[PDB]
RNA sequence: CAUGGAAGUCGGAAUCCGCUAAGGACUGUGUAACAACUCACCUGCCGAAUGUACUAGCCCUGAAAAUGGAUGGCGCUCAAGC
């Protein structure tokens, strides 16, 4: 098992992210535009699917 | 639209000395000395008062003015580092396989080296060498901590990111396998 | 800004009718505390504080109604209130000083003075001993009551109180904070 | 307590809004027990508070509990 | 009203008033049920701008074919481009 606080710390780096709908890039949680250039800085973002 | 005058100021405490020549900054204080080169930016440095440094840009564009604030905070970081230092902390997160590390001493030069063994039960021994001026220690306050300290934020932070990026899980669901080493706290040596 | 208009006429009307004005410097005091002193002083005097009146009292200085208003302009800095009353100076000197609450710590609150737990018997249920072991305090359970054999320093003066100790301070009814009304200099007294 | 007849058991499962009561000094008489617990400048404020307190009952007939309290035309005591 | 228990926060149906500058019969967390906690709202510091929705100029994404290759060539960046 993993201590609850440590699991929260690790989740920050690989669980709480936004995903662009055009190039599947990882984005910060509060982002509004993709940073990559090949998708044209699109603003069609969705949250990263949770584990359940 | 070009802005005529944009100015910023940096205070300097009465403990250290600073000298600027040909856009080459040298900062020296109680805890050591650092140098940075800013020859790629057109800035005019000046001494506003007895303990205030001024810098400004004339007839700059919107893109050019943006770099003015970037320069100000970088030099302030240099002043803090030479009088207060930096300190990073890291933690180990594992489910089944314990993670063993060995911070061996100086290898006939100033660099420190960290050895990581038994990551998710693999037979690789993986080695990373820190930048000069950075010292790595095993914490005794409590279990599973790495403490990194030094004078310059750029060297301390980049070396810390090197350790985190080397422990990666491949061909697995990363929402389930949270194994790895992560950074958890940033601060100064003093206070 | 309907309530904004009601402040302008209220301030000018009340200042002229009462010849005596007393200033109070209240800061970081619980809202409920103002309720009881308002109820205690409900019969005589009304207390009312709001945002700083940068030009609202200065307008009262322009006309010659009170040449002494312009003398009181620089005294306002921030979070300072005014009291309108007709009573004597001596009776209102300590009237608003009542009901100083014993504010508990807020998980990191700076203790101005060193806090110590005198030797004694807590008397509570011995199921809470896990809280004591967090600080590593030597405790012996006697008659179902946790007893501190030797005094143990909680936190040094001027140092941040530990989150476990700050919670532990609540059930011990000891805290470094006591919140009360602050009295500022009024009319060059 | 001023409710329509008895609150018989097994009848409160459905809607129980049939609690209409008259609006008179009977409610005002019950206000004297509280005696304006929080200021209210004696029973004058308490009467307005107690009068509008039973907002569910909607006072009596056409009159509403809010209108009676809003209209400052009744005697203090 | 509901009820082994539901105190804003299982659920069903209404949304008033005191005191104020402000705190909702409440947007969440949370208790067997209270609590604790969050939000909303107001106050202290600062010093001049700020928010949302639309129009069209240059630039970018959309833009994948077979011998080696063509603004005529070299080359050109406050142009030697518009
Ligand atoms: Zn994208």
């Amino acid at each position: 098992i993993i201590e609850p606080s440590l699991k929260a710390l690790a989740s920050k780096f690989n669980c709480d992210k936004m995903i662009c709908r055009k190039c599947y890039a990882r984005l910060p949680p509060r982002a509004t535009n993709c940073r990559k250039r090949k998708c044209g800085h699109s603003n069609q973002l969705r949250p990263k699917k949770k584990l359940k | 639209m070009r802005y005529i005058h944009s100015e910023e100021t940096i205070p300097v405490p009465e403990n250290l000395k600073v000298s600027i020549k040909s856009r080459l900054v040298t900062v020296e204080g109680p805890r050591g000395k650092l140098q940075k080169d800013l020859s790629h930016i057109a800035v005019n440095f000046s001494v506003v008062k007895k303990g205030v440094i001024g810098l400004e840009i004339h007839h700059g564009s919107r893109k050019d003015v943006a770099a003015l604030r970037t320069v100000r905070t970088i030099i302030n970081n240099m002043i803090i580092g030479v009088t207060k230092g930096f300190k990073y902390k890291m933690r180990y997160v594992y489910a089944h396989f314990p993670i063993n590390v060995n911070v061996e001493k100086n290898a006939e030069t100033g660099c420190y080296e960290v050895e990581i063994r038994n990551f998710i039960g693999e037979k690789i021994v993986r080695k990373v060498v820190m930048a000069p001026g950075v010292e790595v220690e095993i914490s005794k306050a409590q279990k599973d901590e790495l403490i990194l300290s030094g004078n310059s934020l750029e060297a301390v932070s980049q070396s810390a990111a090197d350790i985190q990026q080397i422990c990666k899980v491949r061909n697995k669901d990363i929402r389930k396998f949270l194994d790895g080493i992560y950074v958890s706290e940033k601060g100064n040596i003093v206070e | 800004s309907g309530n904004k208009a009601g402040y302008f006429d209220k301030l000018k009307g009340l200042l002229e009718e009462y010849p005596s004005i007393f200033v109070v410097s209240v800061d970081n005091v619980s809202s409920q505390q103002m309720h009881e002193i308002r109820k205690a002083l409900r019969g005589q005097g009304v207390v009312l504080m709001g945002k700083n009146t940068m030009v609202r009292r200065a307008l009262k200085t322009f006309m010659p109604d009170h040449p002494e208003y312009e003398r009181l302009l620089p005294f306002v800095k921030g979070n300072v209130g005014f009291v309108f009353t007709n009573g004597d100076l001596k009776e209102v000197r300590e009237k608003i000083l009542s009901n100083r609450i014993k504010a508990p710590a807020r998980a990191g609150a700076i203790a101005p003075v060193d806090v110590w737990v005198p030797a004694g018997n807590t008397g509570m249920e011995p199921g809470k001993t896990s809280f004591f072991q967090a600080l590593g305090i030597p405790t012996k359970i006697a008659r179902g009551t946790i007893e501190i054999t030797t005094d143990i320093k909680l936190v040094e003066a001027g140092a941040k109180v530990g989150p476990s100790e700050a919670t532990l301070l609540n059930m011990l009814n000891i805290s470094p904070f006591t919140y009360g009304m602050g009295i500022a200099q009024v009319y060059d007294q | 307590a001023l409710k329509e007849p008895p609150r018989d058991r097994k009848k409160e499962k459905n809607i129980k809004h049939n609690k209409s009561v008259s609006l008179d000094e009977i409610i005002e008489i019950a206000r004297t027990m509280r005696f304006k617990s929080f200021s209210k400048d004696l029973k004058g404020g308490v009467k307005e508070i107690l009068g509008t307190a039973f907002s569910v009952g909607c006072q009596v007939d056409g009159k509403s509990p809010k209108a009676i309290s809003d209209a400052i035309e009744a005697g203090e005591i």
